[PDB]
């Protein structure tokens, strides 16, 4: 069986400059190799047949080369909408085999976080639930820390935290904090507020709202 | 039109089975090949097998154990995969693929979200996410609609019906006792929110539910 390996298994690069993806069979397969793109939450998508044959409607920005054992895929000035996972797959010798990927990060401008908090809704209130929303939107880089404070107070508990990959539209990352309480407990404190701090600003990114 | 259509999402208890279908449309020949391929939560693709419905000849992958027996029906023009005896381990999302038997995967299917579980299903509960009256806006403005306490996976969120992609994040689910949780965030010009309505759709195939919800200012 064709064992397929992709090193290095993540690429980082500045904007707008050109990267190779490499592919390594254990034995000759010819040009008998094939590219395929996944996005987050996708489907794979082909974007080079045969080695080195474009598909149509796929960028040209996408070049393929290589026979034998080895193999690369090029991406000529790289943008946003590259970031994903890239796979390689023969079909030479039975059975077909993919390789085990290579994740493209792009080394773009820090971007301090956009800050939103938002309040448990009359509907979830019903339910006797009151949950406090706040989200740290399209920054950069990926490292960044999350504060809750009730009525001054740090809060710890009830906190529940979501990273996402980074963004294909703008190579940003961005994170939800949700602070889940039941109705009881979130009617006798005030004040609810997120704090944010990010390399981009000394100072925190500080989003509040007073229950009242 | 999309060629390959398969269920968003499967429920099997452990030890029980499951068959999941693709339906193709498009370019039918005699010469197609349905291939599956299964894939692990952050893990790579995993070639399963491979079956040619005209003859319902199936081949699969002697490297893992034999899971699958796959077969075909050509009346309705539908491949079949059936997964027997599944544990924790099988929990993947499962896509199938269209050769045209020139090596490569010219086609996907949406793929088919296995969660093997002893937990119910469970709908979830979709809150709006609008800022408070005292918070203060430039060019842009952010919303966004809560989605809680459901199973299986997965959901998907979309912005007035698909209309509203960009300056769109959804973030990953979290699981506690049973039940995951995410949310969802969108961007839109500050000026054209709620002049212009924005409304938020979730969908959970596992329960056959698709709900809307308008944000509107806290009044």
């Amino acid at each position: 069986d064709i064992l397929l390996t992709q090193s290095p298994a993540i690429l980082s690069v500045s904007p707008g400059e050109r990267v190779s993806f490499s592919c390594r069979a254990s034995q000759s397969i010819g040009t008998d190799i094939h590219w395929y793109q996944q996005r987050t939450n996708g489907s794979p998508r082909l974007l080079i047949k045969y080695a080195s044959e474009s598909i149509s409607g796929i960028p040209s920005r996408f070049s393929g080369s290589g026979s034998g054992t080895d193999f690369t895929l090029s991406i000529n000035s790289v943008e946003s909408e590259d970031i994903a996972n890239y796979y390689c797959q023969q079909s030479n010798r039975w059975p077909f085999t993919f390789g085990s990927g290579t994740k493209l990060e792009i080394k773009r401008a820090d971007a301090a976080p956009t800050v939103s908090i938002f309040p448990p809704s009359s509907e979830q209130l019903t339910s006797g639930g009151a949950s406090v929303v706040c989200f740290l939107n399209n920054f950069y880089p990926k490292d960044i820390n999350v504060k809750w404070k009730i009525d001054g107070s740090e809060r710890q508990n009830g906190v529940l935290n979501s990273w996402t990959d980074q963004d294909s539209k703008d190579s940003t990352y961005s994170m939800s904090s949700t602070l889940t309480l039941t109705k009881d407990e979130y009617e006798r404190h005030n004040s609810y507020t997120c704090e944010a701090t990010h390399k981009t600003s000394t100072s925190p990114i500080v989003k509040s709202f007073n229950r009242n | 039109q999309v060629q390959l259509q398969q269920p968003g999402a499967e429920l099997v208890k452990p030890g029980a089975s499951v068959k999941l279908s693709c339906k193709a449309s498009g370019y039918t020949f005699t010469s197609d090949w349905i291939h599956w391929v299964k894939q692990r939560p952050g893990h790579g693709l995993e070639w399963i097998g491979e079956i040619i419905p005209s003859y319902g000849r199936a081949n699969y992958n002697e490297k893992i154990q034999k899971k699958a027996t796959l077969t075909a029906d050509k009346s309705s023009s539908t491949a079949f995969m059936q997964l027997s005896s599944l544990t924790s381990e099988d929990s993947a999302v499962y896509y199938c693929a269209r050769e045209r038997g020139d090596g490569y995967f010219a086609v996907w299917g949406a793929g088919t979200t296995v969660t093997v579980s002893s937990a119910k299903t469970t709908p979830p509960s979709v809150y709006p996410l609008a800022p408070g009256s005292a918070a203060q806006t430039n060019s842009m403005v952010t919303l966004g609609c809560l989605v809680k306490g459901y199973f299986p996976e997965p959901v998907t969120v979309t912005w007035n019906s698909g209309s509203l992609s960009s300056g769109v994040h959804t973030f990953p689910a979290v699981l506690q006792s049973d039940l995951y949780t995410l949310s969802s965030s969108v961007t839109v010009p500050s000026s054209s929110w709620p002049s212009e309505t924005v409304t938020c759709n979730v969908a959970h195939p596992a329960s056959s539910t698709k709900v809307d919800k308008k944000i509107v200012p806290r009044d």
